[PDB]
């Protein structure tokens, strides 16, 4: 628990996409799941999706970073892409196994 | 086995089942809740709703209650009323458990999933467009518009404007406060007595009964013309009538199948319809006329409803008018009262033949009264009714104010003032 | 200088003022209007103001089009329910090029049906913006509601008849009404010997008199549009005098004295008695005017409020309330006079810009053929008693009302509840 706790914590900041602004969801491959999760989401989250992923491109254009009160903190990141994309995760298998029965 | 038997149970539900011993079980769930229950705020709700039978639910999803239900080979279908819903679910006789459940799941824990119902609404057009295909639903729509201002004023298909605008939380809203247990009906043909019982018994735990039921349908004798650029058009003027449920309401029933309702003889104009020969000195062209009427739990409408070419549409409706009219002031004959009484009754029983439109009569009536009444006492209550009771009838729809709708050229139709 | 409405054999009222102005300001008046066509060819008008620019029998659009422009002027036609004016704006000493494109436009259109074709889609779009402000759409269905034979017709056609208006019926209205008798034509910076010779130019227009018909019945209907806006704009209406009536003067300063528009910029409205009035029914932001329409077989008075959904009834009531005041006879003597002025300078003030002098003189000649000076239009709004606005105030509320309403309509009371 608070050893794997500090490990992940060191792996979050390791990973640089707090630095540019982002959240995890922000960072996981869009695939047809993710593509649909992202269709699913509310307006407001979505814009905010999207309105972070440009500010973290523009960021990364011009090579710079956020400065470091303004990085995300792994003790308050939302996960908001996870009920979706586990909803979509759960239908597809669902239709797989009725399309293998 | 032969015999229905209507059922209370503590929790408000009203069940029955008839054991027809036919192959195919069908089971209806009848809800009170229809359009006149959606007000000003919400409206256009209850299309969706019924467009929403294969959404998902909490306890199957939409894939599974579809594939479920093909693979089972029954179907679920969803018919709306101006007053009531029926969810009606056609299965195999070892086939009901499953499909009964989805039932259950369509109509007591429907999570409406925001984007499924986004997805759903542009089918709320299609299906509009589809329906308004056939112009006598159009303009009786319009005429329910035009002569109601509350409740059943209420259009059965979304309007235009709110087609993209009808958000899940309308449907929770209005689900949670009509979709209870003291406003259902469960009525089973092919299931036996305690079958539908234990299937009921799932139902036992819902909403708290008598749920929100307002508005009173009050009468306005308004108009609403078209004016489209069809070479034929239809039009419909009535006026107000009895409630469902009263003798009055059989006079009135008798009076338009005088009148004439529907034709007898295929390829033929009705030698005996009144309304037809009328229309048919009037004009030469083609024409179709009939003694619209419908009865509710608040208000009736008892009217014409005629299709002519344009030209000639004022004669038509005023020759029409003319033979209602006439009744009114009294000249009517014994022997087209009994062929209309012979009429109803033959209708009523051939509707009443198809398992379906049984089944439909069945919660209906179980909705309205809660007790079966069998056709030989509805033959009775129609024989019941008298020559003064039908001039009674005529006589009202002919002092009563007159609401009108009209669509096509509309160069002819004469306004409800004049009419 | 002043007008002098000559008549010409023919039938038309030719008129010329000499306004030094440098631009010369011409305009044709023709009795034709959305009233004079009918179910068969409804919608015909709006086209008709549509196809100023399309080729004529003596010149083509490309032609028309490039000319007027290097030239500097302006071809522009006006359309109300009775008349319509093709009024062009030029240079002085441009006159001649943009009188003959006018003559061309008017007497001997040559409505090519690909033309047509290609403009009908434009009605989409001109009704579309046109309808933007709430008021047109609301009043348009308030005359469907209204009337029904004459006024009834819409200025802008029907969707229905959009993509259906044939050529064939456009050259028919054109032959039908576009007649000598029934046009002005009214020249402001030209000169009236040029004005003469360019009458003399439609000297040879079609005949004597058109298929001048209707009587525009009223009815007591109502529409009601249910829409989504949190906005809703109601108007109902009770049969006025005639146009050019002692009593159509009475409805104008009863107009007047309710409040037609506003006078001081974001001002309260403090004079409005409907303002007043409705500012306590509600508190949330409204509009109310008192709608006043004449014309030469009819006339509406009536009220007209832009209000919130949820108090719109209660907003109407306050509003009809007001006139039954003024019906019962409260109606001081300063707020006569202070509707007086008011009426008065509106008029003068609307006079004032070339172009609605233009319209008003034209107008003035359609209906009566003589020019009415300000001087006799301020002693005919001065004759005006109170009596006689008391009795107008009486005839409003006793009569029959039509009412058109948009918006969320969940609490608007209908024609017989108001």
């Amino acid at each position: 628990g608070k050893w794997l706790d500090g490990i992940r914590k060191w792996y979050y900041n390791a990973a640089g996409f707090n630095k540019l602004g982002l959240m995890r969801d922000d960072t996981i491959y869009e695939d047809e799941d993710v593509k649909e999760a992202i269709r699913r989401l509310p307006e407001n989250l979505y814009n905010d999706r999207m309105f972070r992923i440009k500010r973290a491109l523009d960021l990364n254009l011009k090579h710079q970073i956020l400065p470091k009160e303004q990085w995300t903190k792994y003790e308050e990141e939302n996960f908001y892409l996870e009920p979706y994309l586990k909803e979509v995760i759960r239908e597809r298998k669902e239709r797989e196994e009725w399309a293998k029965k | 086995p032969q015999d229905l038997e209507f059922t209370k149970l503590p929790n408000g539900l009203v069940i029955a089942s008839l054991e027809n011993y036919s192959p195919v079980s069908r089971i209806g769930l009848f809800i009170k809740a229809g359009s006149r229950y959606e007000d000003f705020s919400n409206l256009g709700t209850t299309h969706l709703l019924r467009l929403t039978s294969s959404l998902t639910t909490k306890g199957a999803s939409s894939f599974k209650i579809t594939r479920g239900i093909e693979a089972v080979g029954g179907k679920l279908s969803v018919t709306a009323t101006r007053e009531n819903m029926a969810y009606t679910v056609e299965c195999l006789r070892g086939d009901v458990d499953i499909l009964m459940e989805f039932l259950l799941n369509v109509t007591t824990a429907p999570e409406f999933r925001r984007w499924e119902v986004a997805d759903l609404q542009p089918q709320l057009k299609i299906d509009k467009a589809v329906a308004f295909q056939n112009p006598q639903t159009h303009v009786i729509e319009n005429l329910h518009a035009a002569a109601y201002r509350n409740a059943l004023a209420n259009p059965l298909y979304c309007p235009d404007y709110r087609i993209g605008k009808v958000t899940s939380e309308e449907l929770h809203y209005f689900v949670q406060n009509h979709f209870t247990s003291a406003r259902m009906a469960l009525i089973g043909l092919g299931v036996s007595h305690p079958v539908l019982k234990q299937v009921a018994e799932q139902f036992l735990n819902m909403r708290g009964g008598l749920g929100l039921s307002g508005a009173k349908a009050n009468y306005r004798g308004g108009e609403i013309r078209e004016q489209n650029g069809d070479s034929l058009v239809h039009a419909a003027f009535v006026a107000e009538s009895a409630v469902a449920g009263s003798a009055e309401a059989n006079a009135f029933s008798v009076l338009q199948h005088v009148l004439g309702a529907g034709p007898h003889v295929k390829r033929g104009s009705n030698t005996t319809s009144h309304l037809h020969q009328a229309v048919a000195k009037a004009t030469q062209q083609p024409f179709d006329v009939s003694a619209f009427n419908a009865s509710y739990s608040d208000s009736g409408l008892f009217g014409i409803y005629t299709i002519s070419q344009a030209t000639a549409a004022g004669d038509v409706i005023k020759a029409a008018y003319n033979q209602v009219k006439t009744i009114a002031q009294g000249n009517l004959s014994n022997t087209d009262v009994q062929a209309a009484k012979n009429k109803l009754k033959a209708g009523y029983l051939m509707s009443v033949e198809s398992s379906e439109c049984f089944l439909e009569e069945v919660g209906s009536q179980a909705l309205v009264a809660g007790s079966y009444m069998p056709p030989s006492t509805v033959l009775q209550q129609i024989d019941s009714v008298a020559n003064a009771d039908i001039i009674n009838a005529a006589k009202k729809f002919v002092s009563g104010q007159k609401s009108m709708a009209a669509s096509g050229n509309l160069g002819h139709t004469p306004f409800v003032d004049e009419l």
